[PDB]
C-alpha cells in the first residue's frame, strides 16, 4: 500500500496548485450569465401556442 | 291479502334500494379501469366486460321494474341478460382456475373462447326458450315464472354454477396448502367468502326456497339482500378492498389537489 | 405541400414498427427472467416456458448500483459456498431489506449425521432472516437441479396470482 | 323455474303483479 | 514508509482546505436573494410516448432536439419523433439489460451500453451494429458522444474511458475514482467532463490529457447524476442523500445546496435549463421537484408519472424537458 | 466528505481488553448505520457488528458473540468497540465501515475492492 499511496500524493499536488477565484466573484458569473439569456428561455418565460411546437 | 302486499312491498322497496345503490357503485368501479390505464392487465379487461354485464343487468331489472308483444320483447332481453351474467361467472371462475391451478402462467391465449362462452353461448338456451314458450304455452309479457318450460334457460345457468362451486374447493384446496408451508383459519375464511360474490356461489349453496315458513321468511331475506347487493358486493372487494387500484386511486388524488389551484 | 408526404411517410413508418411490438410483448412477457449470484446470459426453455437468466460472474463486489436492475426479475437463485458462510447470510439480509427488492423471492441452493445437522442449521439461520421483515424463501440442498428452479419459480407466480385477486 | 334461487327476481315479480 | 508519506499527503490535504475557505468569503444565497424570484412553473404534460414494455431507464434528446432516443429493459432502443409522437426506428438489443443510451450530435449513431459491458454503436443512414467496444471489466453505466470518431463512457470499475470508434481501443483512460463511475457530463466546450462516483466525489477530467484536475468532495453518499451549468463554470450533483449541490469549476467549491427536510428521497437525475436559471431534479419518490437554482426555492413541481424516474433531458433549444421513468412512458413538458 | 479515524490497538496479552474508538467526520451521523469489519492476515475481510440509526438494533458474528460490544454515541459523533477475553486467534486489522445510504438498513460493505466509505485500520495485535 506504499506504492498506491504515492499515486494519492502526486494527485493531490497537482489539483492543489490551482489559483482559486473568490465565490463572490463566481457567484456574480453565475447570477450574470441567468440574468442575460432568461429573455431567451422557454421554460421560464413561457412561449404562446404560436411559437410553441409541441402547442 | 295484505300482509303478502306488505312483503312484496319491503322487498320491492329493497330491489330499487339494493340495484340502484350497486350499480351507483359498478360504474364508478366500472369507470376506473377504463379511466386508468395503468390497471391493465389480462384478468382486469375479463373484469371490465363482466362489470357492464352488472350495470346492464342491474338497469334492465329496474326498467323492469316499473313496467310492472313490447313487453314480451323485452323480457327476453332481460332473459339473455340474466343468462349471461351467471355465464360470466363460470367464465371468471374458468379464467381463476386455470389461472392459478392449471396453466400457471400467463393465460390470455385463449381470450377468445371466453368471449363465446361469455357474450355468444347465452344467445342459444334464450333463443330455444323465446321459441319454445311462444309455440307451446304463449305466455303473456313471458310473466309467468311457475312454467316447467323455464328449465331449458335454466338448465345450463345451474350446470355452469354448479361446476363454479367446484372450482372454489380447488382453490381453497390449493390456498390452504399454501398457507401452511408459509391466524391461517381466519385468513381462509376470508378468502372463501370474498370469493362466493364474484363466482356467484350463493346461489348453489342456497339452491331452494323451504317448505316451512319460519325458515322460508328468513331464507327469502337472506337470498334477496345477497343478490340485489351482489353487484355492490362484486364492486368493493375487487375495486376498493383490491390493493393494487387502492395505491392507483391514492396518488391520483393527490395530484388532484396540486394542480387545481 | 410537403406536410401531406410526411404525415403518409410516418404513419405508415410507425404502424410497421407498432405492429412489431406487439409480435414482441408476447415473447416478452412469455420470458420469466432470472438471477444468479455466486457476464453471461443464457435462456433456456423448460416444459415450454422461457427462463432468461443472467449470471453476474463478471462484475464487481460493489453491488449497490447494479442490482437494482434487477428488480424486475422473478425469482434470484442464491448459491452460497462452505467464514464463507456468515458473509452470504448478510447479502442474504441485505436483498431482503432493500426497497426495490422487496418483493423479489430467493431460492438458495447450499453448494449420515454430522453432515445432516450442518445442513440443518444452514437452513434455520437463513429462515431467521426471513422473520425479520411478499417474497419468501426457498431452501434446498446437495443431491434435476434445474427443475427445482421450474417446480420453485411455478409457486412463485401462483403466490404473485393469489396476491392479486387479495387471496394469501 | 320451479322457485329456483336462481330465478329470484321472477317470484318477486310476479307475486306483486297478481296482487 | 508509509505513515510518513500519508501525513505529507495530509499536510498538503491540509493547504487546500484553508485555501478553499479562505477563498470563499462569501455565499451564493446572500448575493443573490434580493433577486426577484421566478414564481411559480407550470409545465403542463404535451406528450406521453408509450411503445416500451418494461422500464425505461435511459433517454438522449439529439441536437436536432426534435428526436430523443430511450433505451428500456426488454431490449429495444427506439428512436421518438418527439413532435408528432411517431416511432422513427425500433432496434433489438443483444443485451437486455441497457442501463444508457447516446445520440450523436451529428445524428447519425446511437449509443447504447448495458450490463454487458460493452459500448455498441448503431448507424443510422436496415440498421446494424458497427463496432462494439468491449474494453471495461466491470458495467457500463453512461456514455456520451464528443463527435462522430471518439465517445467516452463512464463504467462500473471505476474507470472513464475515451473510446476511438473505427479502431476499437482506448485511446486515454481515466483511473481516479475510488466508486463505480455512475453518470458524466460533458461541458459545452467539449474539452472537460465532469465523472459522478460511489465516493461522493465529483472530478473533474482534461480530456486530452487523462489526469483528473480537480477534485469536489462535498457529498455524504453516492453521487447518481450530475450535469454542467450552460456555460461551462459549474455543474449540479444528485446523490443518495437526497441533496442536489452546485459546485463551480473556477471557485473549487460548493455554491449551493438544495435540500428539504421533507426529502428523504434520493436524486436519479439533474438536468439544468436552457439559460440555468431553473434546476430540475428527478427524485424516486415519483416527481421531478424544480429548483431556482440561483435562489435555492422550489419553483414548482412535476408529478405526473407513476414509478421512479429514471432520466430528465431538457433540450438543446431549451423548449421541452422529457422525463422518463419506470412506468414505460416518456412524457414531454412545456 | 467522509473520513473515518480510528483509535485503539496495540500488542496484548491473550485474554486481556481493548476499545477501539472510531471517529465519525464530514457526515451527519445520526442518520447512518454503523459496522466494524475485521481483515485477518491471510484471511479476507470479515464482518464483527453493527447497529442501526438510533442506537437499538445490534447484531454479532457468531466467533465475536458474547466476548465483544459495541455501541455509538450520536452526540459525541463517535463509535465503540469493546473487546473482551481476546483469544490468540482473532489479531486482525479492524476497520470501521459506514453503510452508504441514509435511513435504510441494507448494508454492502463486507468489500475490499475499494470500498469508499471505511475507515483507516486498527493493527489489534495479540502475542503470547
Amino acid at each position: 500500500s506504499i506504492a498506491q499511496a504515492r499515486k494519492l500524493v502526486e494527485q493531490l499536488k497537482m489539483e492543489a496548485n490551482i489559483d482559486r477565484i473568490k465565490v463572490s466573484k463566481a457567484a456574480a458569473d453565475l447570477m450574470a450569465y441567468c440574468e442575460a439569456h432568461a429573455k431567451e428561455d422557454p421554460l421560464l418565460t413561457p412561449v404562446p401556442a404560436s411559437e410553441n411546437p409541441f402547442r | 291479502t295484505p300482509e303478502k302486499l306488505k312483503n312484496a312491498y319491503v322487498l320491492y322497496y329493497l330491489a330499487i334500494v339494493g340495484h340502484s345503490l350497486s350499480i351507483f357503485t359498478l360504474v364508478i368501479s366500472l369507470g376506473i379501469f377504463v379511466f386508468f390505464r395503468s390497471l391493465g392487465c389480462q384478468r382486469v379487461t375479463l373484469h371490465k366486460n363482466m362489470f357492464l354485464t352488472y350495470i346492464l343487468n342491474s338497469m334492465i331489472i329496474i326498467i323492469h321494474l316499473v313496467e310492472v308483444v313490447s313487453c314480451k320483447i323485452l323480457h327476453f332481453f332481460h332473459q339473455y341478460m340474466m343468462a349471461c351474467n351467471y355465464f360470466w361467472m363460470l367464465c371468471e371462475g374458468i379464467y381463476l382456475h386455470t389461472l392459478i391451478v392449471v396453466a400457471v402462467f400467463t393465460e390470455k391465449q385463449r381470450l377468445r373462447w371466453y368471449y363465446l362462452l361469455g357474450w355468444g353461448f347465452p344467445l342459444v338456451p334464450t333463443t330455444i326458450h323465446a321459441i319454445t314458450r311462444a309455440v307451446y304455452f304463449n305466455d303473456n309479457c313471458w310473466l309467468s315464472v311457475e312454467t316447467h318450460l323455464l328449465y331449458i334457460i335454466h338448465g345450463p345457468v345451474m350446470a355452469a354454477l354448479v361446476v363454479n362451486f367446484f372450482f372454489l374447493l380447488n382453490i381453497v384446496r390449493v390456498l390452504v396448502t399454501k398457507m401452511r408451508e408459509t391466524h391461517m383459519y381466519l385468513k381462509a375464511v376470508k378468502a372463501t367468502m370474498i370469493l362466493v360474490p364474484l363466482l356467484g356461489i350463493q346461489f348453489v349453496v342456497f339452491p331452494w326456497r323451504p317448505s316451512n315458513k319460519m325458515l322460508g321468511k328468513i331464507y327469502d331475506y337472506v337470498m334477496h339482500s345477497l343478490i340485489h347487493f351482489q353487484g355492490f358486493f362484486v364492486a368493493t372487494i375487487y375495486c376498493f378492498c383490491n390493493n393494487e387500484v387502492q395505491t392507483t386511486v391514492k396518488r391520483q388524488w393527490a395530484q388532484f389537489k396540486i394542480q387545481w389551484n | 405541400e410537403d406536410q401531406r408526404n410526411e404525415e403518409k411517410a410516418q404513419r405508415e413508418a410507425n404502424k410497421k414498427i407498432e405492429k412489431q411490438l406487439q409480435k414482441d410483448k408476447q415473447v416478452y412477457r412469455a420470458t420469466h427472467r432470472l438471477l444468479l449470484l455466486g457476464i453471461f446470459e443464457t435462456k433456456f426453455q423448460v416444459d415450454k416456458v422461457n427462463f432468461h437468466m443472467f449470471d453476474v460472474g463478471g462484475q464487481r463486489d460493489e453491488r449497490r448500483k447494479w442490482i437494482q436492475c434487477f428488480n424486475d426479475v422473478t425469482a434470484i437463485i442464491f448459491v452460497v459456498a462452505s467464514n464463507r458462510l456468515q458473509e452470504a447470510l448478510n447479502l442474504f439480509k441485505s436483498i431482503w431489506n432493500n426497497r426495490w427488492l422487496r418483493t423479489i423471492s430467493v431460492i438458495l441452493f447450499l453448494n449420515d449425521p454430522r453432515v445432516t445437522r450442518a445442513k440443518y442449521f444452514i437452513r434455520d439461520e437463513f429462515l431467521r432472516i426471513s422473520t425479520a421483515s411478499r417474497h419468501y424463501c426457498y431452501p434446498h440442498f446437495t443431491c434435476e437441479n434445474i427443475r427445482r428452479v421450474f417446480n420453485d419459480c411455478r409457486d412463485i407466480i401462483q403466490r404473485m396470482h393469489l396476491r392479486q385477486y387479495e387471496l394469501l | 323455474c320451479s322457485n329456483l334461487s336462481t330465478c329470484v327476481l321472477g317470484k318477486l315479480s310476479q307475486e306483486l303483479h297478481k296482487l | 514508509e508509509l505513515d510518513q508519506l500519508r501525513q505529507e499527503a495530509e499536510q498538503l490535504k491540509n493547504q487546500i482546505r484553508d485555501a478553499r475557505k479562505a477563498c470563499a468569503d462569501a455565499t451564493l444565497s446572500q448575493i443573490t436573494n434580493n433577486i426577484d424570484p421566478v414564481g411559480r412553473i407550470q409545465m403542463r404534460t404535451r406528450r406521453t410516448l408509450r411503445g416500451h414494455l418494461a422500464k425505461i431507464y435511459a433517454m438522449h434528446w439529439g441536437t436536432d432536439s426534435r428526436l430523443l432516443v430511450s433505451a428500456s429493459q426488454d431490449g429495444k432502443l427506439i428512436i421518438w419523433d418527439s413532435y408528432t409522437t411517431n416511432k422513427v426506428h425500433a432496434i433489438p438489443l443483444r443485451s437486455s439489460w441497457v442501463m444508457t443510451c447516446a445520440y450523436a450530435p451529428s445524428g447519425n449513431y446511437v449509443a447504447c451500453g448495458g450490463l454487458d459491458n460493452i459500448c455498441s454503436i448503431y448507424n443510422l443512414k436496415n440498421v446494424r451494429v458497427s463496432r462494439e467496444l468491449a474494453g471495461h471489466t466491470g458495467y457500463l453505466s453512461c456514455c456520451r458522444f464528443l463527435d462522430d470518431n471518439q465517445i467516452v463512457t463512464s463504467s462500473g470499475d471505476t474507470t472513464c474511458a475515451l473510446w476511438d470508434i473505427e479502431t476499437g481501443q482506448q485511446t486515454t483512460t481515466f483511473t481516479g475514482h475510488t466508486g463505480d463511475v455512475m453518470s458524466l457530463s460533458l461541458a459545452p466546450d467539449t474539452r472537460l467532463f465532469v465523472s459522478g462516483a460511489c465516493d461522493a466525489s465529483a472530478k473533474l477530467w482534461d480530456v486530452r490529457e487523462g489526469m483528473c484536475r480537480q477534485t469536489f468532495t462535498g457529498h455524504e453518499s453516492d453521487i447518481n447524476a450530475i450535469c454542467f451549468f450552460p456555460n461551462g463554470n459549474a455543474f449540479a450533483t444528485g446523490s443518495d442523500d437526497a441533496t442536489c449541490r452546485l459546485f463551480d469549476l473556477r471557485a473549487d467549491q460548493e455554491l449551493m445546496t438544495y435540500s428539504h427536510d421533507n426529502i428523504i428521497c434520493g436524486i436519479t437525475s439533474v438536468s439544468f435549463s436552457k439559460s440555468g436559471r431553473l434546476l430540475l431534479a428527478g427524485y424516486d419518490d415519483f416527481n421531478c421537484n424544480v429548483w431556482d437554482a440561483l435562489k435555492a426555492d422550489r419553483a414548482g413541481v412535476l408529478a405526473g408519472h407513476d414509478n421512479r424516474v429514471s432520466c430528465l433531458g431538457v433540450t438543446d433549444d431549451g423548449m421541452a424537458v422529457a422525463t422518463g421513468s419506470w412506468d414505460s412512458f416518456l412524457k414531454i413538458w412545456n | 466528505q467522509v473520513q473515518l479515524q480510528e483509535s485503539g490497538g496495540g500488542l496484548v496479552q491473550p485474554g486481556g481488553s481493548l476499545r477501539l474508538s472510531c471517529a465519525a467526520s464530514g457526515f451527519t451521523f445520526s442518520n447512518y448505520k454503523m459496522n466494524w469489519v475485521r481483515q485477518a492476515p491471510g484471511k479476507g475481510l470479515e464482518w464483527v457488528s453493527d447497529i442501526s440509526q438510533s442506537g437499538a438494533s445490534i447484531s454479532y458474528t457468531g466467533s465475536v458473540k458474547g466476548r465483544f460490544t459495541i455501541s455509538r454515541d450520536n452526540a459525541k459523533n463517535t463509535l465503540y468497540l469493546q473487546m473482551n477475553s481476546l483469544k490468540p486467534e482473532d489479531t486482525a486489522v479492524y476497520y470501521c465501515a459506514r453503510c452508504p445510504a441514509p435511513f435504510t438498513r441494507d448494508c454492502f460493505d463486507v468489500t475490499s475492492t475499494t470500498y469508499a466509505y471505511r475507515g483507516q485500520g486498527t493493527q489489534v495485535t495479540v502475542s503470547s
